């Protein structure tokens, strides 16, 4: 159907525990918004690659598989998920 | 002896790795001396990093290897780190800093 | 009583969104004075604003959320900037202010 | 100091800090305009979730050097753009 | 159905390098992707190697050729060295 | 790392190695609120980990 | 001399089809080709890949098409799948 | 011939050859060297539309890497598929930071 | 006149941003190389062309690490570049 | 050797990025990161020429070599 504000659903203590996870100390507040930019436009990145890998499959399931080739287009190849 | 694995004395499988080259197109015929050296190189470099995990595992305490041992091996080796700082494993953490 | 008003924003609905203080919330204009929800719930009267400015930045992402608009209240000596407007909804209000006849400086 | 404490405790696990249903919902959302009707595996959202997760907490560390070089512990936005166009 | 993993063989080399140790599924699918990832990235580099001189077939010179460029240094030395022990060995049985 | 201990073994001091985290700010606030509370709580003891959580995997043959 | 081969040629009947006028220096037509080689061999790596990801041993343009709608950014992928699709269509109706 | 029966520029039957060559494949579809050759035309039309542009900009009737380097830089999606390559000669925007002007 | 301090540099920003010429100069540079060249494999002799490339090379990467090392310069809220700039930007390139 | 990578023209490379002012212990360290960018390039490079069986540096081997490490050039090569 439809669904908002789900980039939203990234939650400021959720920013603040990667910042933390990264090392930052203090956290100005307006970090969150352009951060949930960031995650965003990089999901549009992998997911329009993987879906790309699926129409050409002529199959209407998002395999990890085609996730995991995506993201080695992007050059930033995971290890661990399919093959 | 009779498998091509066993002739040479290699654990990755000779023969296999030969039918990927093959069916890869990687070249129109792959010579016979290209997979036996393949194969050394991947058991090398698996050899390479299951021992520096289970090295992380034994600093660790726990006998199993988790994909942290497996990341905290690569990320603080620095030459296995040039090898795959581009790679991202998956729940591997951070190092501490 | 204070009726809501008929002018429709971007697809179809009665508000606009932006962040404040590091909080989102909505602009919902009025008949004589703009209504900013909710924390803090901020209102802005139509005869006491003196004049409202608008700055752009030129860039491919332009289209999305970023044109901004200041106003200044005189009585109170009050300037309160309003970022977070895309190009329709930029368009939307600027119609209204000509409708309204409101001074824009630029 | 429990600040400085909470950057070392998540740095230990191996826990996904974003958590898994609304990210599940953010990907269906972006690939309903790219095509809809797409029934993604389960292993194809926690992929896309580990990688996004390694990419901000680089981004964060690359930021925190720029507070550092700024001679400001606190990092600001313009530390978020000068990382990803540093980085290209 | 079958599934194409290097994960038996790698048991088998995890239990050579440490015995007592022992392996998740989840670090076993770390090492199969990551062999498959060295693998493809080696083989690539020798299809390369091989249009680039014009040969038409991939040999133990373009895959030692290939290893010194995608691994750097120290890895490169013991990793040329262990192979052409290998193939050394190969060839003389 | 050993010319510590040997230095601190010389000095007569007794060192622990641990890895876990807790406030330096709580634990002085405390102890200036009575120096033997930690001591009734179990001393230094408590840095030391008895149960943390459980990991393990199904298996792993074919 | 060996025989060398270059798409120089087709390069330059492009160049006037679009600007009749201007011409071509030769470093630049040299930086031109390898643009060229670069673009195919790309497109041919991915849909190569493609159809080995798929099992499938021929490179039909389904592929290709794959191909050109994942390495382009898109507002060039759109126009590139156009035009190549005509071109089938046309090759279909001409033997 | 096949490249006039497609009604393309780029070679046809050459792409077909070359394709077949790489080992991309055990086989090479009919239509696959067409389109791929509709394709690269395309791109060479793109770039060369542009540098012709930028060349008139520049007062000159043959075009040099600078005028490669500009069109491919100014235009944002050129920029992005030929980001991590540099242009031989090919020099740099001008672009100068705001505080360092008086 | 005596122009104040800046303007000139300001000007050389302007004149070898529009420039397309190498600005390092070919025989220092060449020796450079072969220098280099000397540890991998010795007595090793150079395709010019491939030396001009590997100069422009050389050149955009240097070009972009002055770029780099100068938004880190305005970041930190000086005009003037330090080392500090380049190993910054050097450390987040990665 | 590396010093004949002098102060002018470091100073005239900063000024192509965009640098105004210039601090000075910029041309040493700019000196080391040149030395280390273009060992990387040539190892690749002479790699290519040993496999090749040439003893010469040909450019289209560096063309390889700069496309392995990702900085592409264009033009100097087929």
């Amino acid at each position: 159907k439809v669904l908002r504000d789900n980039i939203q659903g990234i939650t400021k203590p959720a920013i603040r525990r990667l910042a933390r996870r990264g090392g930052v100390k203090r956290i100005s507040g307006l970090i969150y918004e352009e951060t949930r930019g960031v995650l965003k436009v990089f999901l549009e990145n992998v997911i329009r690659d993987a879906v790309t890998y699926t129409e050409h499959a002529k199959r209407k399931t998002v395999t990890a598989m085609d996730v995991v080739y995506a993201l080695k287009r992007q050059g930033r190849t995971l290890y661990g998920f399919g093959g | 002896a009779k498998t091509r694995s066993s002739r040479a004395g290699l654990q990755f499988p000779v023969g296999r790795v030969h039918r990927l080259l093959r069916k890869g197109n990687y070249a129109e015929r792959v010579g016979a001396g290209a997979p036996v050296y393949l194969a050394a190189v991947l058991e090398y470099l698996t050899a390479e990093i299951l021992e520096l995990a289970g090295n992380a595992a034994r600093d660790n305490k726990k006998t199993r290897i988790i994909p942290r041992h497996l990341q905290l091996a690569v990320r603080n080796d620095e030459e296995l780190n040039k090898l795959l700082g581009r790679v991202t494993i998956a729940q591997g953490g951070v190092l501490p800093n | 009583v204070i009726v809501p008003g008929e002018y429709k924003s971007k697809y179809d609905q009665c508000a606009v969104s932006c962040s404040f203080k590091a909080n989102e919330g909505y602009l919902y204009p009025l008949d004589n004075a703009f209504f900013f929800l909710t924390k803090p719930t901020l209102y802005i009267p139509f005869s006491d604003v003196s004049m409202v400015n608008i700055s752009r930045a030129g860039q491919t992402s332009t289209s999305s959320r970023t044109f901004d608009l200041e106003v200044v209240l005189r009585s109170n000596r009050g300037s309160t900037t309003f970022a977070n407007i895309s190009k329709e909804e930029q368009q939307l209000l600027e119609q209204f202010l000509k409708s309204k006849n409101l001074r824009v400086k630029n | 100091t429990v600040a400085l404490r909470e950057i070392r405790r998540y740095q230990k696990s191996t826990e996904l800090l974003i958590r898994k249903l609304p990210f599940q919902r953010l990907v269906r959302e972006i690939a309903q305009d790219f095509k809809t009707d797409l029934r993604f595996q389960s292993s194809a959202v926690m992929a896309l979730q580990e990688a996004s997760e390694a990419y901000l907490v680089a981004l964060f560390e690359d930021t925190n050097l720029c507070a550092i070089h700024a001679k400001r512990v606190t990092i600001m936005p313009k530390d978020i753009q000068l990382a990803r166009r540093i980085r290209g | 159905t079958r599934k194409e993993s290097y994960a038996i063989y790698v048991y088998k080399v995890l239990k050579q390098v440490h015995p007592d140790t022992g392996i998740s599924s989840k670090a076993m699918s770390i090492m199969n992707s990551f062999v498959n990832d060295v693998f493809e990235r080696i083989a690539g580099e020798a299809s390369r190697l091989a249009h680039y001189n014009k040969r038409s077939t991939i040999t133990s010179r373009e895959i030692q050729t290939a290893v010194r460029l995608l691994l750097p240094g120290e890895l490169a030395k013991h990793a040329v060295s262990e192979g052409t022990k290998a193939v050394t060995k190969y060839t003389s049985a | 790392l050993d010319f510590l201990k040997q230095w601190l073994t010389d000095m007569d001091i007794p060192y622990t190695v641990s890895t876990i985290n807790l406030n330096w700010a709580t634990i002085m606030k405390s102890l200036q609120d009575d120096p033997y509370q930690f001591f009734l709580d179990g001393g230094w003891n408590f840095l030391a980990t008895g149960s943390d959580d459980e990991a393990s995997d199904e298996s792993e043959e074919e």
